[PDB]
């Protein structure tokens, strides 16, 4: 997708996931669990609602055709009245399909972006303490708590707590 | 050793999207902002019925074909129903003139009251009692008129003099009003109903004047008619007054409508049902928070965006992309 | 030396630009133009059907046969009408053809008319049919002839101008396009020398129509010679419907007329001087034809047939590769 | 460019790969070549026809103009239809105009993006077996034959069997 | 305690906000208002060109002469009219000025009118020429006047009204707007005396241009204490053309008329004062001065002028999000 | 943010880089202070020009109402002017403020772009010679000079001047 993580260099999605649309999968020895990241979960939600509304606001208008009749001396105006009414309708119905798969198109790579920042956060954090196995997963080189691995979520990982676990862990493979 | 991935959800959707770059997209969530969906009746609008002219056209209607007695009174209305197959209209042939504007000047109504604006008694020495034709029967009388108009014919013995009549609108609301010229098929049918020589209808208001004369020639069969009548319609202004003058061939206005006071007149055969609508179409009810719809361009109420699309479904989801089970 | 792997995109020879809202003249490797700026400058066939050329006569002198004009005489189907801006040969007769707009939009409608009698000289009884021809209106061989679809009706020697009466009645299944007059002489003397004394008139019906005049008479500038004028009008008698003429006098009446077909496609009419030609189109437009798969075109709104969408554009190129940034080579 | 690659930290093009989009080039003992990868560049040329067809179906509707002519007592109504085709006119020219200004924009970004995408895949195959050369080059250290450059290509590349020898010449310079 | 380089991007003082489709009210470094919401509410030159202010008279009682606009009475030049809605000078003798909107429409294409004598009134002979005034007409001087630009001929205190007649040919350069008009006395009364006894008529025609009126006789309801009515008529003779006028009587001939000197054309219908101002843009609601691009004053305007929508605020976002700490 | 650095990673802006939109922040033992990234300013003041320059050019057109005038045997036509006219304002009343937001929602995004752009370009530079810590911010593990931060700043940055001294701190 434009920004190559959904459906991308991460393959696919998680059913078993069902708090948010964007999250974490763990496995530890105390236990393994999918989990939602709120934040970007909800900034998500806020931005494609706000982006709904827009649409909705801006479309509210009508253009109103009328019911007249037009006798056989008004052959002109009354295809002048049609043309005018077709030319409204086919406007409108070109903006509003138009409208859809432009924003249908961003909206996809807005999701994508948000995955992608995620995965990008963690890569920051975790440095060499840690392996990239491909679909965005991480294995750590050192034994990675619950409480560690919200700190990884919460963005407070302490990398030179576990550099030395962990290089002498790597290297000994 | 121990995983932290990261993801995002997926789940058993199977409803798609399009995009500019890519048809047929399964996405997780998704809104579709298009109504096609419609109750094909009409209902009230602001709980308001609608008028349904039945087996009469706005002609027969208005000008009080007798045919068309059931709609004689008052009348309020949030838009106006007419059949497509009504029969019943100008019985006695001609044109109502500017018939277009008098149809678009009626739908921009909701209210008429029906009122005596110019009694029998207004026409001396001339009588207003024999104006009736075959080719207008109610249905229990063979021959007779309009209810809106009198066709004035000369009396038994004299000749038919000078008849004038004046009406003053001293009142809030514009009035519609209605007259005619009589166009005989033969100079012997003229000098029968009116006198002999030159004849003339005249009218005027502040605002407007008119002048007509009898075009007397036969017309081919219409109801039995080789004559014709000149429908003409009108609208006296709040502080206008009317004056009428002829000496033959005047179709007068005798029944007349206040006036009061967007409008719509739906042809069409759907049935008028005890029910509310705050959105109604030619084709039919639209009950829904939608934002477009394909049903009509037509319609009375708050309806959403008429547009010729099938389907308007924005994505709000991600791509779905479940596991393979 | 260190064995490379390099990440990188296609160059190519491209010297194509496109604009976008951040940059304008970025060159691309690969581009679509939307819109057609090219056409033939002529008129072709549509539907197969060739247009109709009035060559030297205007939709009046046509239709009215004006008698320079027996070329077009009778008979006629066609895609769509092309007028030449300076014909010659319209009303000979001066006077106004009564709502002309209107009458030219019902003939663009139509694709066909079948001309044909509808009132034989013959109707009219008491009154001389032969006499009525003008200088103003000679055909290319005689100086003094009229319009083939009418007849100009005079009084015979005898000082009565009787009241004539025509009936036609449709029984076709296809609208009728016909028309008549009305004749307003400069002076009463005219008046008497053509027609009975006395009050004149020309009366007309159908189950759906009125029409009722009477001469005006005044004196007029002069125009092909003549300051008497002809009130022309027309009328549609549908398929059922039956026509009534009744005249005192000052009646040109209706002599030949058309059955009338209109048509499903758009139609037009074309004021221009391009060549008419033996060659098809699929789109044509008033100052040429479109051969094209693009999407838009800048040639003309004005058309017949499948066109693209008219813009003010000079160019719609659509991005389709990306920047071209080739090596660069001395 | 947006994602900054094309015209960016990849400073040009190359005329030399013929076969695709989006490429790699590679030197070795054995030799020299370009390649498109097949994948990303099939993927861009569907899309990117999608959008142009898809700008084509919606903008298949016309506007029609008609020939009518107006009387010396109709310049209202004339007016009144000079007014309105032009005013479609105006509409569908300023519809198409910026229509074709914006999906510029976003197809140049769509493939800047893809060779990003491409570069950032490679380069976290190859972790610190390769060196970064800039330009969107990567010089290995270790000996890299073509079923190797395939397998990066591939998207199949092993660093576990090369990380011995990458290590032991990273150390020797 | 490392020396640390840091990537950041620009924060400022500004609490102005724009709106996205993803979020409301984001305040932003830099941006640009595209709408235009403010005016000067007063009239100005446009190219260097006053308007023509009517005053107390309407288009009507301007053109056609009315005794009380001879402050406007000669020739003008302007870059657009300006109409009050409260002007009473108009139409003074009661009557239609026939195709009404029509004439308004060709007089606001114009720029200028040169007013000349078109028929003197030496033109129609045997008829006085001198006694076509009306207490309906009334100057600020004399009780009793008329149109400056019609003479309303009346009999020879000796009977009869002959047949007159005039011609005009337009051997100028530019279109010629005139006007005539027929009179409809209220009594056959007032017909023998202003007119002969007999039929009258009024004929006018050029090459192009054909008419035929006849007096209509009735008494229509008072205004101005008038129950008579003139009927009023405008055309246009194009270069080259000649213009022929015959009549027996009721007729009310042209007298002066106007060249006609004809981009886009306003006539302003307002209150709002005309001052010695130069602008650009002139809405019907006053100037624009203003570099931008939208504008939410007004649809009615003269001189290139900013695209009206209905927009409150079109602020596009220049910079970045503002986040200052 | 989309490309997820404003308001994101870089979690706030700087009021004290006064002359640019993107640039950098300095600190070492002879001070510490701000310098906008002429090159990438420069460039998206180019391109936010041009689409402000087209849009107001696209827009550049204007459909006129006329208020003629219509009698009262002319609604239809008055009536048929009056939806004519409203429906063109209705059309280009939503054309300017559709534009609005979404280019709107572009603008910020491309901002947010270019500063990611300008943070990986310094990124891929300084190599392990630095560390990135969580904000755009890297921490050298050399003495860096008001010269060395110059080189950072043009793109002119030597690894492997700096290589040895960096590998000790690193490990020691
Ligand atoms: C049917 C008929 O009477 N035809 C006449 C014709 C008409 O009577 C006339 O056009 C109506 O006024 O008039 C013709 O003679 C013309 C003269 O009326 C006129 O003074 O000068 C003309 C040439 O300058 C011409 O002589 C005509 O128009 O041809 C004679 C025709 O038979
Ligand atoms: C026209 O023709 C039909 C069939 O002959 C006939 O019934 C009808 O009466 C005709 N119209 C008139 C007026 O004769
Ligand atoms: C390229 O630049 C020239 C002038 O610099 C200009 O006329 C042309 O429109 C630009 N090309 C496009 C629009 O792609
Ligand atoms: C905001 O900034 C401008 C330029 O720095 C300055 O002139 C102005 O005084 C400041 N505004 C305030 C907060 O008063
Ligand atoms: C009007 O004037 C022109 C030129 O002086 C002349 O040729 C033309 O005959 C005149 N028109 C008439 C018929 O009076």
């Amino acid at each position: 997708g434009i920004f190559g993580a959904i459906a991308g260099f991460i393959e696919g999605g998680w059913t078993g996931m069902i708090d948010g649309w964007y999250g974490y999968h763990h496995e530890n020895s105390q236990g393994s669990g999918y989990a939602a990241d709120r934040e970007s979960t909800q900034k998500a939600i806020d931005g494609i609602t706000n982006k709904v509304n827009s649409i909705i606001n801006k479309m509210n208008t009508q253009f109103e055709a009328v019911d007249h009749e037009f006798s056989n001396l008004e052959r002109r105006i009354g295809n002048l009245n049609k043309r005018m009414e077709d030319g409204f309708l086919d406007v409108w119905t070109y903006n509003a399909e138009l409208l859809v798969l432009l924003e249908n198109e961003r909206t996809l790579d807005l999701h994508d972006a948000n995955v992608k920042n995620l995965y990008e956060k963690v890569k920051s954090q975790l440095r060499d303490n840690a392996n990239d196995l491909g679909n965005g997963c991480f294995e750590f080189w050192h034994k990675c708590d619950n409480e560690c691995m919200e700190s990884v979520k919460n963005g407070t990982y302490d990398y030179p707590k576990y550099q030395k676990e962990s290089k002498l862990n790597r290297q000994g493979i | 050793g121990d995983k932290i991935c990261i993801g995002y959800h997926a789940n058993n959707s199977t409803t798609q999207v399009d995009t500019l770059l890519e048809k047929n997209v399964t996405v997780t969530h998704s809104v579709e902002l298009l109504e096609n969906q419609k109750e094909k009746r009409f209902c009230k609008i602001m709980n308001k019925a609608p008028l349904d002219l039945k087996d009469c056209t706005i002609e027969g209607w208005i000008l009080g074909n007798p045919k068309c007695d059931l709609l004689l009174g008052d009348q309020s209305w949030s838009y106006i129903v007419e059949r497509p197959n009504a029969q019943n209209g100008i019985c006695y042939p001609g044109v109502l003139n500017e018939l277009e504007e008098l149809k678009a000047f009626i739908g921009s109504g909701e209210r008429v009251e029906r009122f005596e604006m110019f009694p029998k008694s207004t026409w001396a020495g001339v009588d207003t009692s024999r104006g009736v034709t075959n080719a207008c029967p109610s249905y229990t009388i063979d021959s007779s008129f309009y209810r809106n108009l009198v066709w004035i014919v000369k009396t038994d013995s004299a000749t038919y003099p000078v008849i004038k009549g004046t009406y003053n609108n001293t009142g809030t609301q514009p009035i519609l009003y209605f007259w005619g010229v009589h166009h005989p098929l033969d100079t012997t049918v003229q000098d029968n109903l009116y006198g002999s020589g030159d004849k003339y209808v005249r009218m005027g208001t502040e605002s407007m004047n008119f002048a007509k004369s009898p075009e007397i020639a036969a017309r081919p069969a219409v109801n039995d008619q080789r004559s014709r009548i000149d429908y003409y319609w009108s609208v006296l202004r709040p502080g206008e007054t009317l004056n009428v003058e002829s000496n033959g061939n005047l179709i007068a206005p005798w029944y007349a409508y206040k006036f009061v006071s967007k409008g719509a007149v739906f042809k069409s055969d759907l049935p008028i049902e005890n029910c509310d609508a705050t959105c109604q179409t030619i084709t039919g009810v639209l009950r829904t928070n939608k934002t477009f719809q394909n049903v009509s361009p037509l319609w009375i109420g708050e309806c959403p965006k008429y547009v010729k699309s099938e389907s308007l479904r924005l994505a709000t989801g991600l791509r779905n992309v479940p596991q393979i089970a």
